[PDB]
RNA sequence: AAGGAACUUUGCAAUCUCACCCCGUAACUUCGGAAGAAGGGGUCCCCACGCUUCGCGUGGGGCGCAGUGAAUAGGCCCAG
RNA sequence: AUUCCUUGUCGGGUAAGUUCCGACCUGCACGAAAGGCGUAACGAUCUGGGCGCUGUCUCAACGAGGGACUCGGUGAAAUU
RNA sequence: GAUGUCGGCUCGUCGCAUCCUGGGGCUGAAGAAGGUCCCAAGGGUUGGGCUGUUCGCCCAUUAAAGCGGCACGCGAGCUGGGUUCAGAACGUCGUGAGACAGUUCGGUCUCUAUCCGCUACGGGCGCAGGAGAAUUGAGGGGAGUUGCUCCUAGUACGAGAGGACCGGAGUGAACGGACCGCUGGUCUCCCUGCUGUCGUACCAACGGCACAUGCAGGGUAGCUAUGUCCGGAACGGAUAACCGCUGAAAGCAUCUAAGCGGGAAGCCAGCCCCAAGAUGAGUUCUCCCACUGUUUAUCAGGUAAGACUCCCGGAAGACCACCGGGUUAAGAGGCCAGGCGUGCACGCAUAGCAAUGUGUUCAGCGGACUGGUGCUCAUCAGUCGAGGUCUUGACCA
């Protein structure tokens, strides 16, 4: 059948001793130059376009 | 280990009709957006191609025929796109990593002639 | 590892050009190696391998040749290296015609 | 390499003409006669290697018969010996000759070129009916 | 106890004589000394050598007092030696002498994450007569309810390779000073570009 | 690579063989078969020539490692 | 394929054969339509041998692709 | 309300009543070769044929080709030949249905690992400042095998035949490590050749598909062995059996009760590798330094040294981790040059009825390899990160 099985339910507290890495990381947002609206580093500003100068069309 | 040097995906076939495939459009428009990784791989490969019809004469323009099955887009690349980075040391060719997707969470990119 | 700058490339030629012989033209057809088989007691014999060359996989000191012959019956195939102290001197004996850097198909 | 379950040509008159290896014996000439064996492993004959061998097919009129349970030193592997110089010397098939227990040829002549490794081996008198010593 | 520190380079052909002799070519350049350390200091007799060199804009602040502190020159790399000595600074002119046996030290180059017929030999079985454990896998790991479980070292699928290594007795074949280039025959550990060190037999014949 | 059943409960498994012309083909037999027994040769292109035409035969010529040149496509035998 | 003693005994083939073929016979417990013995041809049948070929093996190696791993979406099971 | 069964294969590890190597007593031990008892498990202990075998017989070797233990070690590891399902046969028993000391052909052995254990690899925190880097070694692991030839010496010995110890040289085997220069393997699109078909209008030149490379030939780097290189050591300390010096109790004798020495592949040290979470958390060199916050916001907040984030890579790698660069730049792509593989390109010309050949052409094409070059991208910027407890003691004017 399943073969392998668990020998027991983990406890709730178990269960957790596990999880405690799951934790996001929040995005290091930075603020553009320009809209001054806070962008991803290295990418293209969503807001304004710009990287320099406007790529992306408005 | 796997101290190599390329990338695929798909099979074999398939990785050489991508990159003719963005090969092809890149040339068309000037810029398309796509995965971002798939653009990395696209660049050199672009630029190999258009300095293979920086040279002009029929051989090029029939080697370059191989990876450009699209008449018209060969004789743009041909005559208008490599005449003009004569003067530059090949080389043009940048990418600009937007932001995220949505549907599968990767990473998009700009890649402009 | 160590990020010395440095041209490795070239740091190998030196240490490979004291030990790096030039030979006749060749790339198939005949030749005849007259090779030295100084090996024997002290005695020093005198050897000459001969016919077919079948490849030429190298450059510089591990830059070779290869030969296919014949000998009482039997087939035999030598790898020589160009700067092979047993080796005198190589000769053509006459160009062939051939379509490609192998031969191997020739084996049989 | 050569090795049990292989058959070689033999390069000999022994009368024998093709022969199974047996067993690789570490090749012991030297002394008085060809010494025991340095080893109970040792799984590749190399030219100028003494094996045992089995006689599959012997010619008709002959010293050595089918069947006969015989001891050969490898003359021609079609592997690849590597000469000290760093050259190379491979033959087209794998050839022993039959011998006695003083390393003796129990044929009155070699046929074909002969492994020059076998000088190496002190398996003189094999050598002396060699064509050539390739 | 001698020594000196150096890149690989690459291995190539070479004969003494008319005995092809297979070399690595390693490159000892010449290695500052940093740091005496003295059973009386550091309760231990010993030497700090430098190799690459590195550019002062990379040199973190604390570092440049380091080497500062004898007037070197920033190096990128330091090593201990022990029970070694000289004045000034370490080349191998000299230091190792053409036909001297040496122990060869660089880092294994990392073969990633090997399985058993790999990493230990092993034999995995079969590829024919029955299976789902087709060449590797390991066989068994232990016994029955005795040693109900496995022993510590137990060979198992694991990262191979970069370790520390050792060949040693290695014949220095050549040695070209004005070049801080030395040859030795056989194969030293570790790919071209890496930190090979070498030294004094450690204990030979 | 070298070797070639040394594997193993057993060459299980996977190769080899693998089309169509031509030559050739054993024991044994209820003479029908055994037989695709076994074994060997051929097979592409050019041109002339003759043929029952698609096609084919003959002669010369040509190119490659290789020509049912890629897909389909018997491994054979001895003995019970 | 009917044998206990048993791998019977001699021969055969093998370098070596508790299996295989041939005899002999002492048939523990063959036998004539619960058919006796034989038999060309036929068998995804069962046994033993051989040629060929091979990664079955000596030893494994490299390469491909699909999982296995990482991130975004959806998100079970047996068990306890 | 289930402790899966014989045998293999894999994977091992342990005991010694040691199979071989080590040391020793006695021998009816001349020497060589042996017998036998003691001490001694470091390491090693071959490949074939027959059998389901274990066993054993045998072929060929070997220093040897040990015996046992670990649920007759190991099926959540594989097989399944064996035997304790359903089919069928023979002999045998049974009037029969069926049976069997028996024999014989056939017969689905279950993807998903939670706890311990085990192999690798990270995150936290700790180690009384915050950081960079170099180390000591507590302890721990790996390895620990053997033949043959030569020399001494044709000696000692022996009527002779034959023929050593000790010591010193070499050269293999198997086993491990590292490595890819060599010799080979591979190299899934790096070059070429070839077929059928569809398309690029056609000719010519090409592309697709005939694996998930249509086939073939070859092949750089990488990885790789059947290829290379190196190793198992020496000395030392303490000992086993065993041999002994001085020597009483037994005015002698005694390796012993005082004492002292020799002495094994074994033990400890030595070799290579790990290693202070060696929470008894060590040592050394270097850097940043003493900020701000009204008993209403009692500790956090700017920050230093430094580092993470992120970008572009890597001989590093599952992820993490690790190394390198990030324009005061040569990190990677490109680009030029070169190397190396393929083996002479398109086109044109000429020869030929044509297939094709010849020339221009050692052409053309080009993955990863050596360099050079600011052409392209490594922009901008953010986040985190010290002010050093107390007690005793010592030294400073």
């Amino acid at each position: 059948a399943k073969h392998p099985v668990p020998k027991k339910k983990t406890s709730k507290s178990k269960r957790d001793m596990r999880r405690s890495h799951h934790a996001l990381t929040a995005p290091n947002l930075t603020e553009c130059p320009q809209c001054h609206g806070k962008k991803l580093s290295h990418h293209i500003c969503p807001n304004c376009g710009y990287y320099d100068g406007r790529q992306v069309l408005a | 280990h796997g101290k190599a040097g390329r990338k695929l995906n798909r099979n074999s076939s398939a990785r050489v009709a991508l990159a003719r495939a963005q090969a092809t459009a890149l040339l068309r428009e000037g810029r398309i957006q796509t995965t971002l990784t798939k653009a990395k791989e696209l660049r050199p490969f672009v630029e190999q191609l258009i300095t293979t019809a920086k040279g002009g004469d029929l051989h090029s323009r029939r080697l370059v025929a191989q990876d450009i099955h699209d008449k018209d887009v060969v004789r743009k690349v041909m005559d208008e796109v490599a005449p003009k980075y004569a003067e530059r040391p090949g080389g043009y060719t940048r990418i600009l990593r937007v932001g995220t997707r949505r549907g599968d969470g990767v990473t998009m990119a700009l890649i402009e002639l | 590892q160590t990020h010395i700058k440095i041209n490795r490339g070239e740091l190998l030629r030196g240490i490979e050009q004291d030990h790096t012989r030039q030979l006749p033209d060749f790339r198939p057809g005949d030749t005849v190696r007259v090779d030295t088989k100084v090996r024997e007691g002290n005695r020093t014999r005198s050897q000459a391998f001969e016919g077919v060359v079948i490849a030429i996989n190298g450059s510089g000191s591990r830059k070779s040749f290869t030969v296919r012959k014949i000998s009482f019956g039997e087939g035999v195939e030598r790898v020589f290296p160009f700067a092979s102290p047993l080796v005198n001197q190589v000769t053509i004996v006459e160009r062939g015609k051939v379509r490609r850097a192998k031969l191997y198909y020739l084996r049989e | 390499m050569i090795m049990p379950q292989s058959r070689l040509d033999v390069a000999d008159n022994s009368g024998a003409r093709e022969i199974m290896c047996i067993r690789v014996l570490n090749s012991g000439i030297g002394g008085k006669g060809l010494t025991t064996g340095g080893g109970g492993n040792k799984r590749y004959a190399h030219v100028g290697d003494i094996i045992v061998a089995s006689v599959k097919d012997a010619a008709p009129r002959g010293a050595v018969k089918a069947g006969d349970v015989v001891k050969a030193v490898v003359v021609r592997t079609s592997h690849a010996i590597k000469r000290a110089d760093g050259s190379t010397i491979r033959f087209d098939r794998n050839a022993a000759v039959i011998i006695n227990n003083q390393g003796e040829p129990r044929g009155t002549r070699v046929f074909g070129p002969v492994a020059r490794e076998l000088r190496d081996r002190r398996f003189m008198k094999i050598v002396s009916l060699a064509p050539e010593v390739l | 106890m001698k020594g000196i520190l150096g890149t690989k380079i690459g291995m190539t052909q070479i004969w003494k004589n008319d005995r092809a002799i297979p070399v690595t070519v390693v490159l000892a350049g010449p290695c500052p000394i940093v740091q005496r350390k003295t059973a009386q200091t550091d309760g231990y007799e010993a030497v700090q050598i430098g190799y690459a060199p590195k550019a002062e804009r990379k040199v973190n602040k604390p570092m440049q007092g380091h080497f500062a502190k004898a007037g070197v020159a920033p190096t990128r790399i330091l090593r201990e030696f022990r029970g070694f000595a000289p004045d000034g600074d370490s080349v191998n002119v000299d230091i190792f002498a053409e036909g001297e046996k040496i122990d060869a030290t660089g880092t294994s180059k990392g073969k990633g994450t090997q399985g058993v017929m790999k990493r230990w030999n092993f034999a995995g079985g079969p590829a024919s007569h029955g299976s789902k454990k087709w060449h590797r896998r390991p066989g068994s790991i232990g016994q029955r309810k005795t040693p109900g479980r496995v022993y510590k070292g137990k060979r198992m699928a694991g990262h191979m390779g970069m370790e520390r290594v050792t060949v040693q007795n290695l014949e220095v074949v050549e040695i070209r000073a004005g070049e801080n280039l030395i040859l030795v025959k056989g194969a030293i550990p570790g790919a071209n570009g890496g930190l090979v060190v070498l030294r004094s037999a450690a204990k030979a014949s």
